[PDB]
Formats: C-alpha cells, sequence, structure tokens
C-alpha cells in the first residue's frame, strides 16, 4: 500500500 | 465550511476520480501523504512527525517504569 512506500 | 466545499467541489471531484484510477477509492492515503509530502517540504517537520504519530495511532502516555528510569538517571526528588 501507500504507507510502505517511502 | 460550505463555502470551501462549494470553493473545493471540483478539486474533490477531481482527486476522486484520481483516487478511482490510481488506487481504486484509497482517498484517504493519497490525500494524507500529500499533506505529508507538502508540510515536509515546508520544512517544518515537528507537525508532519507530530500527525504522522497521531494518525498511526501512537499512545500519547507512557510506561511507568520509562518515568522511572528518567527520574533516576536525573537524580531528582519525589516533590520536583
Amino acid at each position: 500500500h501507500l504507507l510502505s512506500l517511502t | 465550511r460550505r463555502a470551501q466545499k462549494h470553493r473545493l467541489r471540483e478539486l474533490k471531484i477531481q482527486v476522486k476520480e484520481f483516487a478511482d484510477k490510481e488506487e481504486g477509492g484509497d482517498v484517504k492515503a493519497v490525500c494524507l501523504t500529500l499533506f505529508l509530502l507538502a508540510l515536509r517540504a515546508r520544512n517544518e517537520h515537528r507537525q508532519a512527525d507530530e500527525l504522522e504519530a497521531i494518525m498511526q495511532g501512537r499512545g500519547s502516555g507512557l510506561q511507568p517504569a520509562v518515568c522511572l528510569a528518567i527520574r533516576v538517571n536525573t537524580f531528582l526528588s519525589c516533590s520536583q
């Protein structure tokens, strides 16, 4: 998900 | 509130479309990361990681043992 992205 | 809603209804429906077409109805994380990227490019990151801790769910209060640790390590009396 987007939270997992830096 | 309704005045700025009327001012930004195009914006709401626009990033609504972009949320449905990018990650499929994922307005929360996209709008959140937009706020984070903007306010970190603002270079005022205390507010940024404060919002990160409060929206992740990081607890405000803390353990008693850590209070005991800092009290012992600073050599402070119970009165102070």
